[PDB]
C-alpha cells in the first residue's frame, strides 16, 4: 500500500511539474535580473551626460585638444557612475545569494543526510526523508512526508 | 523549463565591451555526479 | 614588460608571490589597416562651360 | 578588405572590427543594421550592394598560474575566450612546447595528462592546474 | 490665365476617423524581431481627420496650414490630385515651393510665384479622340527670383478612367526639419466606397530636399470653359502630426509590423 | 537558488575603447579599475565556493 | 521585527520639480530614475512577503 | 551646492537659459547624488529586516 | 483670487500651487515664510498686508 500511494505521487510529481509552467520562477527572475541589469549597463553607453555627442570619435574629430577634455571629462564622470551603481547592485544581489545558498546547504545536510524533527523545516507534515535533484543555478528538493 | 530571457545574452560569444561571463568550475556532468 | 611572473610582482607590488591564479594585462589584437567607402559618385560641375 | 580587423569609415561610419559578408536581407532605404543593445552590426557597402556584418575582433584577459615563489619560478599562462589559433597577439611564452584547449580558452606552459586528482589550483571547466613530478 | 469657378453643391465639412494609420521609418538602421521605442512627430492614433472630395459638384480645394509635418492620405481613381504648393504668403513676398506631377514629367522647383485665386489643371473630356488632353495651366501668375529647380525623367500616365470604388490608396506624410523637406509615402490598392480602411501599412522614406526656406501653409492641385467642367470622383483626407511616444515592433526581415501609442 | 552567473569587466575597454588620451585622463583618477576587478573577482570566487 | 514602512520618491518631481527645462537637461543621464523606481517597488513588494 | 542658490525657480528667474544648464548641471549632480546614497542606504536596512 | 491650482507672482517670486487663507500671527518687518526644505510656503501680499 505504501508502495502503491509512493509511486503514484511520484507520477503526479512528474505531472504537476510538467502541467504548471510557472513552478521555476523562484529561479528564473535572479536570471532575468542579472540579464537585464548587464542590459541597463549596455544603455549607458549611449547618454550625453551633458557633453556633446556620445561617439567619442565626433568630440575628438571636431574640437580641439585645448577644449575637448572638458567633454570627455563629462563622459568619463558619467561612466563611471554607471559602474558604481551596476556593481554596488551586484554586492547586495550577491551577498543575499549566498544567505540563500547557506539555507540550502543546511537543508541538504539535514533533511537529505538525517532525519530532522523540527517541525516544517523539511515541508508539511512529519518529515520522513528527502531526495535532492538538480537544477540550473540551483536545486530541488523532494521532501517524503 | 528553464529559459534564457534574451538570446546572446546569458564556443563564439565576446561581447563588444569588456563584458565576459566566466564558465562556472564545476560543469553540469559532475554535479549530476 | 619583461615576463609574466614579472607582471604579477609588478602589479601585486611585492617580491614574493604565492601559489595561485591572478588575472593581468587585458589584451587587444590591435587591427592592421584603415579603409574608408563611399559612393560611386559621378555628377560634374560644367567648369567648360 | 576582409577577414581582418580593421578600423573603417563607410560614409561617416567609422569603427574597428573584422568585417563579413552577411546574410541580412536589407530593405532597400535601410543603410545601417543595430542590436537589441543599439550597437551597429550590419553596414551596406556605398560601392557596391552587399551587407557586412560586423564582429569586434577579439580580446580578453590573461590568466597567470603559479606555484609559490618559495617553491619555483616557473609559470603558465591562460588566455581565455579564445580558440588559440591567434595566440601571440612578453612573447617567450608563445610557442612553447604545447598548447592546450579548454573550454576557459588556450593554456599555455603546462602539459596535458591522462590521470585525475583532488584540484589543486581551480582554472574552470573541471580542470585544474598543480606543480609535481 | 486664371478664372474663378463657382458653381458647386455647398457642404459643411466632414471628419473621420484616422484609425491607426500614417507610421513611417524613422531612420535608415536595420532591425530584426525588435521591439523599439522612439519619440518623434507622429499622427496620433484614433483621431478626426477633414474628409475632403471631388465628386460629380465638388471642387474643395482651400489653402490649409502646415505646421510639424502634416499627413495626406487620398483614395483615387485616374490621378485627379497632381499638384501641391508650398509657402509662406504665395504671392511673392516669400520665396515659393511648386510640385507638380505633369502627365509628362514630374516638376520640382522653388521660385517667388504669384499664385492665383484657383489655381488648377484642367483636362478636356473625351473630344471626339478617346483621349483627355490636358489643355489648361492656371497656377502662378509669374516666376520672379528663382533659387532652385528639378525636373526628372519625362513618362507617359494615364489621364482617364472610371470605377465604381477607388483603387489607388496613396499616403503620404511630409515634415520640415533645419532646412529639409521629407517626403515619405506609400502606394496601396485598395476597394473601398467613401472609407479610409483599417489596417497597418509603414510609409518608406522617399525624398529628402534641402531647401532652407520658411514653410507656413500649403495646398493640393486637382484636374478638371470658365464655366463648365468634368471632374471624375476623388477624395483625401488631412491630418497633422503632434509629437508623441511610440513602441514599434520589427519583424525578421525588417519591416515595421505594429506600433503602439504611448 | 545556488549561484548567480559569475561575470567579469574590463574597467578601461569599458569606458573607453581605443583613446589614449581618454587613457590619459582616467589615469589622474588614481586606481578606480583595481577595486572595480577586485570587488567582482571576489563575487567570482564565492560563487564556486 | 518583521518589516518597515513602504516608501516611494518620484525622480522628477524631487529633483527638477515642476520645471520643464530642468526634465529635458535631466533626459541626457540615462536612465536613473527607472532604477531608483525599480528598486524601491521592489523594496516595497518585499516587505508584504 | 556652489551654484547661485538652491532655489530653482529663482534662477530660472533670473538667468538665460546658457547659464541655467550651467547652474542645473551642478545642482542635479547634488540631488541626484545624494538621491544615490539614501536608495543604497535603504537597500542594505532592508536586507538586514 | 483663492482656492484654486493657479501660477502666482509675489515680488518677482513665482511658483504654481492653490493660496488660502493663513492664521501665521507675523511681526511687521517679516515678509516671506519659508519651509525645511527651503520652498515658500507663505507670503505677505505687496499690495494688502
Ligand atoms: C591519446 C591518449 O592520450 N591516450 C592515453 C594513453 O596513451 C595512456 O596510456 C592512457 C593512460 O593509461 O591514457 C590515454
Ligand atoms: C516575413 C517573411 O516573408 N519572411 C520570409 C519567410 O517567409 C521565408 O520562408 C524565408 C525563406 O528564405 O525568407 C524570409
Ligand atoms: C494699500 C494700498 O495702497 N492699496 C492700493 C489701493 O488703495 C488702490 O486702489 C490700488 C489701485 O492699483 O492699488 C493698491
Ligand atoms: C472628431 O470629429 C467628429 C466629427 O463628427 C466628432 O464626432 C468627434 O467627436 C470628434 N472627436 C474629437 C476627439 O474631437
Amino acid at each position: 500500500l505504501i508502495a502503491n500511494q509512493f509511486n503514484s505521487a511520484i507520477g503526479k510529481i512528474q505531472d504537476s511539474l510538467s502541467s504548471t509552467p510557472s513552478a521555476l520562477g523562484k529561479l528564473q527572475d535572479v536570471v532575468n535580473q542579472n540579464a537585464q541589469a548587464l542590459n541597463t549597463l549596455v544603455k549607458q553607453l549611449s547618454s550625453n551626460f551633458g557633453a556633446i555627442s556620445s561617439v567619442l570619435n565626433d568630440i575628438l574629430s571636431r574640437l580641439d585638444p585645448p577644449e575637448a577634455e572638458v567633454q570627455i571629462d563629462r563622459l568619463i564622470t558619467g561612466r563611471l557612475q554607471s559602474l558604481q551603481t551596476y556593481v554596488t547592485q551586484q554586492l547586495i544581489r550577491a551577498a543575499e545569494i549566498r544567505a540563500s545558498a547557506n539555507l540550502a546547504a543546511t537543508k541538504m545536510s539535514e533533511c537529505v543526510l538525517g532525519q530532522s524533527k523540527r517541525v516544517d523545516f523539511c515541508g508539511k507534515g512529519y518529515h520522513l526523508m528527502s531526495f535532492p535533484q538538480s537544477a540550473p543555478h540551483g536545486v530541488v528538493f523532494l521532501h517524503v512526508t | 523549463k528553464v529559459t534564457l530571457a534574451d538570446a546572446g545574452f546569458i564556443i563564439c560569444a565576446q561581447k563588444f565591451n569588456g563584458l565576459t561571463v566566466l564558465p562556472p568550475l564545476l560543469t553540469d556532468e559532475m554535479i549530476a555526479q | 614588460a619583461l615576463d609574466p611572473l614579472s607582471e604579477t610582482k609588478c602589479t601585486l607590488k611585492s617580491f614574493t608571490v604565492e601559489k595561485g591564479i591572478y588575472q593581468t594585462s587585458n589584451f587587444r589584437v590591435q587591427p592592421t589597416e584603415s579603409i574608408v567607402r563611399f559612393p560611386n559618385i559621378t555628377n560634374l560641375c560644367p567648369f567648360g562651360e | 578588405v576582409k577577414n581582418k580587423c580593421v578600423n573603417f569609415n563607410f560614409n561617416g561610419l567609422t569603427g574597428t572590427g573584422v568585417l563579413t559578408e552577411s546574410n541580412k536581407k536589407f530593405l532597400p532605404f535601410q543603410q545601417f543594421g543595430r542590436d537589441i543593445a543599439d550597437t551597429t552590426d550590419a553596414v551596406r557597402d556605398p560601392q557596391t550592394l552587399e551587407i557586412l556584418d560586423i564582429t569586434p575582433c577579439s580580446f580578453g584577459g590573461v590568466s597567470v598560474i603559479t606555484p609559490g615563489t618559495n617553491t619555483s619560478n616557473q609559470v603558465a599562462v591562460l588566455y581565455q575566450d579564445v580558440n588559440c589559433t591567434e595566440v601571440p597577439v612578453w612573447r617567450v611564452y608563445s610557442t612553447g612546447s604545447n598548447v592546450f584547449q579548454t573550454r576557459a580558452g588556450c593554456l599555455i606552459g603546462a602539459e596535458h595528462v591522462n590521470n585525475s586528482y583532488e584540484c589543486d589550483i581551480p582554472i574552470g571547466a573541471g580542470i585544474c592546474a598543480s606543480y609535481q613530478t | 490665365q486664371c478664372v474663378n469657378l463657382t458653381t458647386r453643391t455647398q457642404l459643411p465639412p466632414a471628419y473621420t476617423n484616422s484609425f491607426t494609420r500614417g507610421v513611417y521609418y524613422p531612420d535608415k538602421v536595420f532591425r530584426s524581431s525588435v521591439l523599439h521605442s522612439t519619440q518623434d512627430l507622429f499622427l496620433p492614433f484614433f483621431s478626426n481627420v477633414t474628409w475632403f472630395h471631388a465628386i460629380h459638384k465638388r471642387f474643395d480645394n482651400p489653402v490649409l496650414p502646415f505646421n510639424d509635418g502634416v499627413y495626406f492620405a487620398s483614395t483615387e481613381k485616374s490621378n485627379i490630385i497632381r499638384g501641391w504648393i508650398f509657402g509662406t504668403t504665395l504671392d511673392s513676398k516669400t520665396q515659393s515651393l511648386l510640385i507638380v506631377n505633369n502627365a509628362t514629367n514630374v516638376v520640382i522647383k522653388v521660385c517667388e510665384f504669384q499664385f492665383c485665386n484657383d489655381p488648377f489643371l484642367g483636362v478636356y473630356y473625351h473630344k471626339n479622340n478617346k483621349s483627355w488632353m490636358e489643355s489648361e495651366f492656371r497656377v502662378y501668375s509669374s516666376a520672379n527670383n528663382c533659387t532652385f529647380e528639378y525636373v526628372s525623367q519625362p513618362f507617359l500616365m494615364d489621364l482617364e478612367g472610371k470605377q465604381g470604388n477607388f483603387k489607388n490608396l496613396r499616403e503620404f506624410v511630409f515634415k520640415n526639419i533645419d532646412g529639409y523637406f521629407k517626403i515619405y509615402s506609400k502606394h496601396t490598392p485598395i476597394n473601398l466606397v467613401r472609407d479610409l480602411p483599417q489596417g497597418f501599412s509603414a510609409l518608406e522614406p522617399l525624398v529628402d530636399l534641402p531647401i532652407g526656406i520658411n514653410i507656413t501653409r500649403f495646398q493640393t492641385l486637382l484636374a478638371l470653359s470658365s464655366s463648365g467642367w468634368t471632374a471624375g470622383a476623388a477624395a483625401y483626407y488631412v491630418g497633422y502630426l503632434q509629437p508623441r511616444t511610440f513602441l514599434l515592433k520589427y519583424n525578421e526581415n525588417g519591416t515595421i509590423t505594429d506600433a503602439v501609442d504611448c | 537558488p545556488v549561484s548567480m552567473t559569475k561575470t567579469s569587466v574590463d574597467c578601461t575597454m569599458y569606458i573607453c575603447g581605443d583613446s589614449t588620451e581618454c587613457s590619459n585622463l582616467l589615469l589622474q583618477y588614481g586606481s578606480f579599475c583595481t577595486q572595480l576587478n577586485r570587488a567582482l573577482t571576489g563575487i567570482a570566487v564565492e560563487q564556486d565556493k
